[PDB]
């Protein structure tokens, strides 16, 4: 319904950040790439835009579908995981950041995902690194939403997985080998 | 392209702060597809990942060295730092700066820096001659510290024929090489000891 | 935790022979798994990422390979400045860490020392004390004896050596042997010899001086 970062309202924006945000209520569709920069949080000096509040990224929870990339690199120190898209199903990926990646989240302090109603990744690759609190990623079976042959996953420099099992953070015991994007039995992908 | 450089004390007294600062050329560091990394390496314990900062702020530390360590990130003169605290002889070693992309891998080193920890004082070099009684001269570099010590001949022009060897630690806890040449005209070798600031041109008979 | 255990630590072969280095991970790192070259004195830099990507530069010779837990590193015609040690590097978790190392050198035909003695300064006596310095330069194999002997004494004790790595283009080494006396039992001998000893010498050669002439 509305489009991404870099295309129309968003001519000569970079990320989301507090002035641009008002623009996502009640929108099912970006047709383009989402860019979340540290800018969001650290705010901008020269435009004077505060940071975004960190209660605010619940407006993202009606997105259910991206034509382009997802780049997260900045997520609020208050939340725990990333269910502002726990809404988002398909990521089509027909223009990629460096024409690779899809979905990229990079160095955050997230403890899950929670991605939960992710079911489909069109075409493009996953890269996650640089996340020393991440859990739930590595057991998530990336074939289930992959659609091209060969999109392949980078989880990378992230927590341990003997880290996450040691807090007793795994999946139920109540759904599927293919892996959870959280604790809760909720998170599964199929059981 | 884009090149890493090294900036810091190389003696620091145990149970101080060593600090080093890279500053890198030809780019920025504002770039959220690489990890700004520090890498060290020393006899023992080999090639060791300090850590890294990312351009928002966020850093990951080697937990061997999580209670001491600290780097910051300062995107206007395009540089990033390294301090690490309550340093002991364990941390004597050859101190890195990396460029490390989010892909995984150490694409961009610097030059690497001497980082020695010691209570005792910085010395400057004394050069002798190394002259006969292919003939072959050269230059002796006795008694420093700490390490390095940097000889060249003829300001560069004069390399082909030129060995310096490795330093030896006497046993007076100083340091001493030597730097020769082969040859079949005036020959000067150049030392550098930037720990003492210590530069001596010497011509050789 | 992930140890990277490399195989072998070190090795030599000679010129346009095959070398293949192993790296073993304690645990399944996928393919996040890189090849560093350290060349002597020199920063480490990188060959292969992704356990078989080449990186642009780097010579078509150099290649790697593997998955999980085993990876091998190899080198099709082995070259005269590929004398280096080196490294393989996981990133599949926090933290990162490098392998043990293994360092290559060349194998080459045997080459005698060229043998030079150097008395000690006027300017050095003056501060009392004396250094009398031997050298061998490039010679091959590394492995070489340095006898010090002062008005026909074996000196031992006294005396410290140090090799250069071995050279990136002729294959070759040098060793330097520094003799230290005191200025007062420099002046009470006359002859000052060092004899050395190689494969490439089918006799020890002895080169000396007369202090004072």
């Amino acid at each position: 319904v509305c489009n991404g970062i870099g295309i129309g309202e968003f001519k000569d924006s970079l990320s989301i950040d507090a002035t641009n945000i008002k623009h996502f209520k009640n929108c099912t569709s970006i047709s383009g790439d989402l860019h979340i920069l540290p800018v969001a949080f650290r705010g901008d000096s020269f435009t004077h835009t505060p940071p975004l509040d960190p209660q605010e990224l619940d407006i993202l929870k009606t997105v259910k579908e991206i034509t382009g990339f997802l780049l997260i690199q900045a997520w609020p120190e208050n939340r725990t995981d990333l269910h502002a898209f726990e809404n988002l199903e398909i990521i089509r990926g027909r223009t990629k950041q460096h024409g690779q990646f899809s979905l990229a989240v990079v160095s955050l302090d997230i403890t899950s995902l929670g991605l939960r109603s992710l079911k489909e990744i069109s075409d493009g690759d996953v890269i996650i690194s640089g996340n020393k609190n991440l859990c739930y990623a590595n057991t998530i079976n990336w074939k289930k939403l992959f659609g091209t042959s060969g999109q392949k996953t980078k989880i990378i420099s992230n927590r341990g997985e003997n880290s996450c099992k040691a807090t007793g953070q795994v999946c139920h015991a109540l759904c599927s080998p293919e892996g959870c994007w959280g604790p809760e039995p909720r998170d599964c992908v199929s059981h | 392209q884009v090149q890493l450089q090294e900036s810091g004390p190389g003696l620091v007294k145990p149970s101080e702060t060593l600090s080093l600062t890279c500053t890198v050329s030809g780019g920025s560091v504002s770039s959220g597809d690489y990890y700004w990394t520090w890498i060290r390496q020393s006899p023992g314990k080999g090639l060791e990942w300090i850590g890294h900062i990312y351009y928002s702020g966020n850093t990951n530390y080697n937990p061997s060295l999580k209670s001491r360590l600290t780097i910051s990130i300062d995107t206007s003169k395009t540089q990033f730092s390294l301090k690490l605290s309550s340093v002991t002889a364990a941390d004597t070693a050859i101190y890195y700066c990396v460029r490390d992309r989010v892909t995984g891998a150490f694409d961009i080193w610097g030059q690497g820096t001497m980082v020695t920890v010691s209570s005792a004082s910085t010395k400057g070099p004394s050069v002798f001659p190394l002259a006969p009684c292919t003939a072959a001269l050269g230059c002796l570099v006795k008694d420093y510290f700490p390490e390095p010590v940097t000889v060249s001949w003829n300001s560069g022009a004069l390399t082909s024929g030129v060995h310096t060897f490795p330093a030896v630690l006497q046993s007076s806890g100083l340091y001493s090489l030597s730097s020769v040449v082969t040859v079949p005209q005036t020959y000067t070798c150049n030392v550098d000891h930037k720990p003492s600031n210590t530069k001596v041109d010497k011509t050789v008979e | 935790d992930i140890q990277m255990t490399q195989s072998p630590s070190s090795l030599s072969a000679s010129v346009g022979d095959r070398v293949t280095i192993t790296c073993q991970a304690s645990q399944d790192i996928s393919n996040y798994l890189n090849w560093y070259q350290q060349k002597p004195g020199k920063a480490p830099k990188l060959l292969i990422y992704d356990a078989s990507n080449l990186e642009t530069g780097v010579p078509s010779r150099f290649s790697g390979s593997g998955s999980g837990t085993d990876f091998t590193f190899t080198i099709s015609s082995l070259q005269p400045e590929d004398i280096a040690t080196y490294f393989c590097q996981h990133f599949d978790h926090l933290p990162l860490a490098f392998g043990g190392g293994t360092k290559v050198e060349i194998k080459r035909t045997v080459a005698a020392p060229s043998v030079f003695i150097f008395p000690p300064s006027d300017e050095q006596l003056k501060s009392g004390t004396a250094s009398v310095v031997c050298l061998l330069n490039n010679f091959y194999p590394r492995e070489a004896k340095v006898q010090w002997k002062v008005d026909n004494a074996l000196q031992s004790g006294n005396s410290q050596e140090s090799v250069t790595e071995q050279d990136s283009k002729d294959s070759t080494y040098s060793l330097s042997s520094t003799l230290t006396l005191s200025k007062a039992d420099y002046e009470k001998h006359k002859v000052y010899a060092c004899e050395v000893t190689h494969q490439g010498l089918s006799s020890p050669v002895t080169k000396s001086f007369n202090r004072g002439e």
